[PDB]
RNA sequence: AUGAUUAAUAGGGACGGUCGGGGGCAUCAGUAUUCAAUUGUCAGAGGUGAAAUUCUUGGAUUUAUUGAAGACUAACUACUGCGAAAGCAUUUGCCAAGGACGUUUUCAUUAAUCAAGAACGAAAGUUAGGGGAUCGAAGAUGAUCAGAUACCGUCGUAGUCUUAACCAUAAACUAUGCCGACUAGGGAUCGGGUGGUGUUUUUUUAAUGACCCACUCGGCACCUUACGAGAAAUCAAAGUCUUUGGGUUCUGGGGGGAGUAUGGUCGCAAGGCUGAAUAAAGGAAUUGAC
């Protein structure tokens, strides 16, 4: 336990962006391969009556008013999450 | 040329044994390649 | 777990005589005069076994015993640079590398092994291939990228297939 | 202007070769 | 490969209320009462002129 | 360009700019962009005009550089404290054996008398002008101590 | 001699045993660096990727018995502790100070936040003394050959230390105000307390001390969590059922990389004596010409 422990405050000083990300990516290609219209259609169900995923958000339109989503990197991460607002709202 | 970034499964014994004893390893794929065309012709 | 392929080669090849003492937790090498016959044979057992000691695989500390010109190299981060806290956490990180993948690439283009053992090195080889990869682990220390140094390691390692 | 043309002036008065002086450049010797 | 992220300096620009004092006086009270009727009636006057 | 373009007084006013200044005269022209190079530098980049003075003015070249240097070690530090290092006594005592040829407390002595009589032993030599040297200058040479 | 009620899982004070690399003044130890004495030996020693300045037959380096100077507390040192923060690791003593815990002790709203105002404040830096072992900006000088070892060496001023005073800036970071309540499971660690018919010890018993187990306070934190938030990283707080009220201080009105002009504001030089001077075979050539 005292490693298992030891290994994780460390870890959990650590939060850079770009390592954090590469840990997420990996661990989403693990995800799938290893580990119904129902479940989507309630998550769509969600997503359809929030409104959560557009650039009517707090941060989306924060970025997009003042001419900053122009830089590429956080065009990405906006365009990220239309996709996956889009993604809810496919059918 | 590439350089491995991996544990080499030789032992320092091993490489130096292999270096104790222009290649085999070019030898055989200069056959495996006639064989191929040989088979193919 | 490793003793069944330890004292093989010791009391066969080297005409040694074993034994590890539990009560002390020793090792026990002992020349036999009407077995043993190399005058070095004694001491490069006790050169290998030490190998073993400092953190490294068996089968890499038997090159000791085959050869007689593999020498240990050993030093501290310190005495490279007072890194603290961070800092030295970072650096032994960089010295491994990702998987660990920085510290085969030393290891293969210098024909060395490396423990890292927190803050202690130790190196084996040729004195000539040692020291170059003093050079290189160091390098890193003193906050060279690996990346780069991995460059340098292609460009050594050339030299050495040349020569 | 006027008091440095005084200054410069009176150097010529007192002017004298460098060739045995030891430059400052020696200061960090210790 | 490496690119580190940009250290965000703290902001040695003068502030927003700081650039009315950059000036030999103090700029915010030199006004007028009525800004309303200040930008109607000079835009008359710089027509006249 | 900075440092040449400094002015007495000014952070950047330096060794190099008291030299330069008083061979010459340095004016500012236009500001280049690093952009305006390719691959661009790390640095900014300036054009400076300078106009070297005719007549050049008579002051040895070394003896002006030997008192620019004692005092601009610690610009910022009074100049009797730039005179306090031991080294500078040992370099200047000998100097001063060199002027009797052709008494280490005497060239103490003498120094304390020259700072005190000029004024200039309380002030910082990155807030002195070609004048308060040229006047340094002098009374060194009047109490036979000279510089290179 | 004489009018009111609580004693807030608010606060202050008291008392009990503890706890801490908290602070100041003394004191002890500790190798190591440098230097010096004695002592055995004789050629180099040193340093780099490779070398030379450099010391060395008045004996270097190295060996051993000591002594002296000034710093500084390695290994123990940890996902631990203390302090408001900056910071704080040898022994023992004095001085006062402090959190938490226990309390069927005490005062009864004495409290939270804080312009003005005040104390402390990393390293560097300034003034005037002391000290000056090591390191060491500045500086000189050896070498300037070779790209992994490409900035190395020797000397070394200020400085590094201390006394009495100045400055007040950091990625002074959790890029994250303070106080209060509530909102998931788990076991590791620190300090204290409670309990057991638990182990060891006390090697006469015992009681303590050290451990084991369970619980309970306060602290650094850590795993899992479709509990909620976020775009996401991630967060027991950056959460409090769709849009917004527990109390209060401060800050911002737009980011990043480049340019243009200025009826604007504030700043910013020197110079007056001094002046040089065949185009081509008219060639190459161990290589050519006839
Ligand atoms: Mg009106
Ligand atoms: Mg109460
Ligand atoms: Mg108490
Ligand atoms: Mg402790
Ligand atoms: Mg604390
Ligand atoms: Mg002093
Ligand atoms: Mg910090
Ligand atoms: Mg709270």
């Amino acid at each position: 336990m005292f490693r298992e422990e030891r290994k994780a405050r460390r870890l959990k000083k650590i939060k850079s962006k770009t390592y954090r990300k590469i840990k997420k990516k990996e661990l989403m290609k693990n995800r799938e391969l290893a580990a119904d219209n129902e479940d989507h259609d309630i998550a769509r169900a969600k997503e359809r009556m929030t409104l959560k995923h557009k650039t009517n958000s707090k941060w989306a339109k924060d970025m997009i008013k003042h001419g900053m989503t122009n830089d590429a990197e956080t065009r990405e991460e906006m365009e990220e999450m239309l996709r996956q607002g889009e993604r809810l709202k496919a059918k | 040329f590439e350089l491995s970034d991996v544990k080499s499964s030789k032992s320092l014994a091993e490489i130096y044994e292999d270096d104790y004893t222009l290649s085999e390893e070019l030898q055989k794929a200069h056959s495996e390649i006639s064989e191929l065309y040989a088979n193919l012709v | 777990n490793s003793w069944t392929k330890i004292y093989p080669p010791l009391v066969e090849h080297l005409k040694l005589q074993v034994r590890m003492n539990l009560k002390t937790k020793s090792v026990e090498l002992r020349t036999n005069p009407k077995f043993t016959t190399d005058p070095g044979a004694l001491q490069k057992g006790a050169d290998f076994i030490k190998a073993f000691t400092l953190g490294f695989d068996l089968d890499d500390s038997i090159a000791l015993l085959r050869l007689d010109d593999l020498y240990i190299e050993t030093f501290e981060v310190k005495d490279v640079k007072t890194l603290t806290g961070d800092h030295l956490s970072r650096a032994i990180g960089r010295i491994a590398g990702k998987d660990g993948k920085t510290k085969f690439a030393i290891e293969n283009a210098t024909r060395t092994r490396i423990v890292l053992a927190d803050s202690k090195i130790h190196i084996l080889g040729g004195f000539t291939h040692i020291r170059m990869a003093r050079e290189s682990v160091v390098s890193l220390i003193l906050g060279s990228p690996p990346g780069k140094v991995y460059g340098n390691l292609r460009t050594v390692a050339s030299r050495l297939k040349e020569r | 202007r006027e008091e440095r043309k005084t200054i410069i002036g009176k150097l010529q008065d007192y002017k004298i070769d460098t060739s045995l002086l030891t430059s400052s450049k020696r200061l960090g010797e210790g | 490969e490496q690119s580190n992220k940009q250290h965000r300096k703290a902001k040695e620009k003068n502030t927003a209320k700081k650039k009315l004092h950059t000036q030999g006086h103090n700029a915010k009270a030199f006004a007028v009462a009525a800004p309303g009727k200040m930008a109607r009636t000079m835009q008359r006057s710089s027509d006249v002129n | 360009a900075l440092r040449l373009l400094a002015r007495p007084g000014d952070s950047l006013y330096c060794r190099l700019s008291a030299n330069v200044q008083m061979w010459a005269n340095v004016t500012h022209i236009m500001k280049v962009g690093k952009n305006n190079f390719r691959p661009p530098p790390q640095v900014e980049s300036s054009v400076v005009r300078l106009e070297i003075k005719n007549p050049r003015p008579q002051v040895d070249y070394n003896e002006w550089d030997g008192l620019l240097r004692i005092v601009f070690v610690r610009k910022n530090r009074t100049i009797s404290a730039g005179f306090k290092s031991t080294t500078v006594m040992d370099i200047l005592e000998k100097n001063y054996k060199t002027f009797l040829a052709m008494m280490h407390d005497v060239v103490k002595e003498k120094i304390d008398t020259v700072l005190k009589e000029t004024d200039l032993g309380d002030k910082r030599a990155g807030k002195c002008d070609q004048n308060d040297f040229l006047r340094l200058l002098y009374a060194f040479h009047q109490v036979g101590i000279h510089f290179s």
